[PDB]
């Protein structure tokens, strides 16, 4: 099972620096090419860094020669990025991709995309990080329609993006929604998580809505109490 | 030990069987296949027309079942395949690979050895 | 300089065919990938080595080629096949990405929008800030406007609304929000979220006193 987590991901200052970390896993790590694409919120695919399997010849894309650097350690399954001068035109989802299969012993094969790693979001911004503030949106016999209670909590005045909510630590999900979020006048932003749950379980069993925000590493756990 | 020509690419060559290993020491027609399907664009390019007959002559030999001698190619087969196509690798910094060298090729002149040509 | 179909569209039950080339300079020797995106998802590989399936997609997923073009082939197309398809290519040398295509299943049923208003939480009423919150759900197409109602009147103000976007269900949700003062939640009598779907609007209302 081939799984590629990558950390490191939140704020950057213009001009700043930046460094990813890709774990891999599930595959022999030292076997296979590996790449850095990136892809800007609502914008298409973008190639940025490139590296073999040893890491001697490192490449790179146009809007990023010069200011990366890409590479790898064979010994704890980890590629790595760092970039430096970063402009506005790179906040973007940062992706970590194994190559396929490779013919050996030949020097003529090419390189596909055979996985993608789930994404880290890089902002590029001046303002500084705010966690957010987390408030409950109770059931109560209004939010009930025929039967099923729709319950949740509210993401509050955060920056910057991504907010990832779970569900009594993943043990539900049938229901979930998490909204995108909505950026306010105030440059801050918002949004909700809403579960449709039975109504009798609103007594028999407790619902904890688990926020995460790393870009500020904060992680809030808040009870959604019903109250009528 | 003439076992039948899967491998894609190797379809309507010239003949249809086969024996492993091959002279890369290709254990199955699986492992030789990844190895020829680098060339196909090559191929559907038609850069050459050699290119196609030289590739599977020698990832998937002919296996004549009445004659058990390993039967190459000419090194004619290859000069086509090279010059033709090579300087279309060469243009986007690839390179002409050196499994598929020219050099020590039976060629078709010598009388006592065989090699595969058409035309 | 990878090019392909901005939009594809078909029925339930089609074929769908997505083309990518490479430009009047790109390795016409060069392989083509495929990549599937569905909304809100990390992209998925379908095809690499212009024909060839990773372990686990399924065969109804083809790649074919011919001269300096790769065509994706999805057969029997669902609802869940909505999503976008990204070809790339490399030479070695780098790596080329086309724009994406986006690939919409027609006919896909109506469906009028479910609506869940919540006042502001006690906790943030004593934080001394007010959020109202509409909750807008199993609807479709995506497509929804919002209006808000102190008592009976509009309210422009302080709302901020999201753009429509697919649930589990392949139906989608949307949410709208309206920022008020404590003293402002506790002055009026109703406030209402009015969310109109195809030309019908649902409506809800809480009532601070309730």
């Amino acid at each position: 099972e081939v799984q590629l987590v990558e950390s490191g991901g939140g704020l950057v200052q213009p001009g700043g620096s930046l460094r990813l970390s890709c774990a891999a896993s599930g595959f022999t790590f030292s076997s296979f090419n590996m790449f850095w694409v990136r892809q800007a919120p609502g914008k298409g695919l973008e190639w940025v860094a490139g590296i073999d399997d040893d890491g001697s010849y490192p490449n790179y894309g146009s809007a990023v020669k010069g200011r990366a650097t890409i590479s790898r350690d064979n010994s704890k399954n980890t590629l790595y990025l760092q970039m430096n001068s970063l402009r506005a035109e790179d906040t973007a989802v940062y992706y970590c991709a194994k190559s396929g299969p490779r013919p050996p012993h030949t020097t003529y094969w090419h390189k596909s995309i055979d996985a993608w790693g789930q994404g880290t979001l890089v902002t590029v911004s001046s303002a500084s990080t705010k966690g957010p503030s987390v408030f409950p949106l109770a059931p109560s016999s209004k939010s009930t329609s025929g039967g099923t209670a729709a319950l949740g909590c509210l993401v509050k005045d955060y920056f910057p993006e991504p907010v990832t909510v779970s569900w009594n630590s993943g043990a539900l999900t049938s229901g979930v929604h998490t909204f995108p979020a909505v950026l306010q006048s105030s440059g801050l932003y918002s949004l909700s998580s809403v579960v449709t749950v039975p109504s009798s379980s609103l007594g028999t069993q407790t619902y904890i809505c688990n926020v995460n925000h790393k870009p500020s590493n904060t992680k809030v756990d808040k009870k959604v109490e019903p109250k009528s | 030990a003439c076992q039948e020509i899967t491998v894609p690419l190797c379809k309507g060559i010239g003949y249809q069987y086969t024996y492993m290993p091959n002279q890369f020491n290709h254990d199955t027609q699986d492992e030789a296949g990844l190895e020829v399907h680098q060339f196909w664009p090559l191929v559907e390019i038609q850069c050459s027309p050699d290119l196609k007959f030289f590739l599977c002559s020698m990832y998937t030999p002919i296996c004549l079942e009445d004659y058990k001698k390993p039967l190459p190619p000419c090194r004619s087969v290859c000069e086509r395949a090279k010059a033709g196509c090579a300087p279309l690798m060469r243009q986007y910094g690839f390179a002409w690979p050196d499994r598929m060298r020219c050099d020590r090729l039976p060629e078709q002149g010598n009388p006592d050895t065989l090699c595969m040509d058409y035309n | 300089e990878l090019t392909q179909p901005p939009s594809v569209s078909v029925s339930p039950g089609q074929t769908a065919r997505i083309t990518c080339s490479g430009d009047g300079s790109w390795c016409p020797f060069c392989f083509y990938g495929w990549y599937q995106q569905k909304p809100g998802q990390a992209p998925v590989t379908l095809i690499y080595l212009n024909n060839k399936r990773p372990s686990g997609i399924p065969e109804r997923f083809s790649g074919s080629l011919s001269g300096s073009t790769n065509t994706l082939t999805i057969s029997g197309v669902q609802a869940e096949d909505e999503a976008d398809y990204y070809c790339g290519s490399s030479d070695f040398r780098r790596w080329a990405f086309g724009g994406g295509t986006k690939l919409t299943v027609l006919g896909q049923p109506k469906a009028a929008p479910s609506v869940t208003l919540f006042p502001p939480s006690s906790e943030e009423l004593q934080a001394n800030k007010a959020t109202l919150v509409c909750l807008i759900s199993d609807f479709y197409p995506g497509a929804v406007t919002v209006a808000w109602k102190a008592d009976s009147s509009p309210v422009k103000a302080g709302v901020e609304t999201t753009t429509p976007s697919k649930q589990s269900n392949n139906k989608y949700a949307a949410s709208s929000y309206l920022s008020l003062t404590p003293e402002q939640w506790k002055s009026h009598r109703s406030y209402s979220c009015q969310v109109t779907h195809e030309g019908s609007t649902v409506e809800k209302t809480v009532a601070p006193t309730e």
